[PDB]
């Protein structure tokens, strides 16, 4: 099969910049058998370019495709925050039709510190015999962030899991949750539950805590 | 307008057969090519095959031994059968129309379904518990409070979460699920709202886990 | 000499008049039962020949138009519908714009030329045989 290799795997650019996405094939696909699709989170892909260089009619002319043989480019001018997406190239010059693995285009913005919130386990969950403590870091940039749990000043390791949203299409920020899981018995043995957050937008690490029962 | 919708089981045991159907509305199957495309979680797209409305097919050679695509014009549907599945077949499956409105016959996917996840696993379905993430003084930043719902211990993916039956969308963050060491998934969905509105506006998370028929509406209060 | 497998699969259409070959949209692809609906798309390419005339000066013979599946033959790299002199494009409903590598071209050492047949009801253009 023809293998399509996309470069770079990720791109991070400011609005108004011009983005250049590379797609290189393992064998020639001539000059009209390549398409580009845009995929936003949770959505189906959407046609941008076909025939290597022809633009879909609902797509603005700041998107353009070029190249021939094995070497193809998608150019996006005047990048916008809503251009956050994975861009895939796809060839139909050979069977089977194949896609590249995508280039994810992140939109750069000003540094924004997270807002930090902490949630004790609900009384409903505690009834069952387990305690989930949730720390939320909301609407920050860049994505890199460090979240540590302390329970009565004991640093936790190995008993929390993190999840991060995809970049927001409008404000280009990220949000993150960290969930600490403990048994009801362990939870009732300790008083102070703290989330410690390190992020570029904060001049130094910060902590948000609660005392169990207050 | 032309709309496509995938249907079929979300959970299939290894070595068994995956079956999906695409239902077309707002247009006819007839005169067009129709296609199935899949996307494993976190990965790229893979073309499975197409069918012309009158029955001719072409399949990806790596899947040919296992794939059947069929068309039923009488019901405006086409279908996918994939035999001998393994975990490598876990993916979101899309149906799509192939049609080039410029008249130059390009095989472009111009309309797509929303995609349906199929998980290949021996494990049984488990419905989630839904707990409130209540707003409080520790989830308040000045005029803004955060609240949410914790959707814990379900299998397989996915769950959907909306707020106020879809009326509340701004400021909502529904996190990607995490797989716990138990083999069950958990996720949270949060929203930020003005602090002044906490005693006067109602906030309800609408949780649906269709594999278990678990549907919950949970009002979240201080 | 040494043509290899670069020949058209079909016999040519000879142009006896002064107008280029052309077909109504949806018409003109030669019949080939060893192909599928998505295959039914390609170009005719004008081939000119010269001979010495009776007066001793070189002379053109009547042009001959040879069919090639899209993505094969002398213009294998040319996109469907490209405006190029001596090339005209044809496709049947159900065609896909993909190169027909799997059909390719013909080696006359191994296969004779298929007599070019068009479906009943094709508008055959003036002066073509």
């Amino acid at each position: 099969e023809i293998v399509l290799t996309q470069s770079p795997g990720t791109l991070s650019l400011s609005p108004g910049e011009r983005a250049t996405l590379s797609c290189r094939a393992s064998q020639s696909v001539s000059s009209s058998y390549l398409a580009w699709y845009q995929q936003k989170p949770g959505q189906a892909p959407r046609l941008l370019i076909y025939g290597a260089s022809s633009r879909a009619t609902d797509i603005p002319d700041r998107f353009s495709g070029s190249g021939s043989g094995t070497d193809f480019t998608l150019t996006i001018s005047r990048l916008e925050p809503e251009d956050f997406a994975v861009y895939y190239c796809q060839q139909y010059g050979s069977s089977p039709w194949t896609f590249g693995q995508g280039t994810k285009v992140e939109i750069k913005r000003t540094v924004a510190a997270p807002s930090v919130f902490i949630f004790p386990p609900s009384d409903e969950q505690l009834k069952s015999g387990t305690a989930s403590v949730v720390c939320l870091l909301n609407n920050f940039y860049p994505r890199e962030a460090k979240v540590q749990w302390k329970v009565d000043n004991a640093l936790q390791s190995g008993n929390s899991q993190e999840s991060v949203t995809e970049q927001d299409s409008k404000d280009s920020t990220y949000s993150l949750s960290s969930t600490l899981t403990l048994s009801k018995a362990d939870y009732e043995k300790h008083k102070v539950y703290a989330c410690e957050v390190t992020h570029q937008g904060l001049s130094s690490p910060v902590t948000k805590s609660f005392n169990r029962g207050e | 307008q032309v709309q496509l919708q995938e249907s079929g089981p979300g959970l299939v045991k290894p070595s068994e057969t995956l079956s999906l159907t695409c239902t077309v509305s707002g247009g006819s199957i007839s005169s067009y090519y129709w296609s199935w495309i899949r996307q494993p979680p976190g990965k790229g797209l893979e073309w499975i095959g197409y069918i012309y409305y009158s029955g001719s097919t072409k399949y990806n050679p790596s899947l040919k031994s296992r794939v059947t695509i069929s068309v039923d014009t009488s019901k405006n549907q086409f279908s996918l059968k994939l035999t001998s599945v393994t975990a490598a077949d876990t993916a979101v499956y899309y149906c799509a129309r192939i049609y080039d409105s410029s008249g130059y016959y390009h095989p472009v996917f111009d309309y797509w379904g929303q995609g349906t996840l199929v998980t290949v696993s021996s494990a049984s379905t488990k419905g989630p518990s839904v707990f409130p993430l209540a707003p409080s003084s520790k989830s308040t930043s000045g005029g803004t409070a955060a609240l949410g719902c914790l959707v814990k211990d379900y299998f397989p993916e996915p769950v959907t979460v909306s707020w106020n039956s879809g009326a509340l969308t701004s400021g909502v963050h529904t996190f990607p699920a995490v797989l716990q060491s138990s083999g069950l998934y958990s996720l949270s969905s949060v929203v930020t709202v003005p602090s002044s509105s906490l005693g006067t506006q109602t906030y309800i998370c609408n949780v649906n886990h269709k594999p278990s028929n678990t549907k919950v509406d949970k009002r979240v209060e201080p | 000499s040494n043509m290899n497998n670069t020949a058209s699969w079909f016999t040519a259409l000879t142009q006896h008049g002064k107008e280029d070959l052309k077909f109504p949209r949806g018409q003109g692809v030669p019949i080939n039962t060893n192909s599928s609906p998505d295959d039914q798309i390609g170009y005719y390419r004008r081939a000119t020949r010269r001979i010495r005339g009776g007066d001793g000066k070189m002379k053109d013979l009547s042009p001959r138009w040879y069919f090639y599946y899209l993505g094969t033959g002398p213009e294998a790299g040319l996109p469907y519908g490209a405006n190029k002199d001596g090339i005209i494009w044809v496709a049947t409903e159900g065609a896909l714009n993909t190169p027909k590598d799997h059909i390719g071209t013909r080696n006359p050492a191994n296969n004779a030329a298929i007599v070019l047949q068009l479906p009943q009801g094709t508008t055959l253009p003036k002066g073509f045989y």
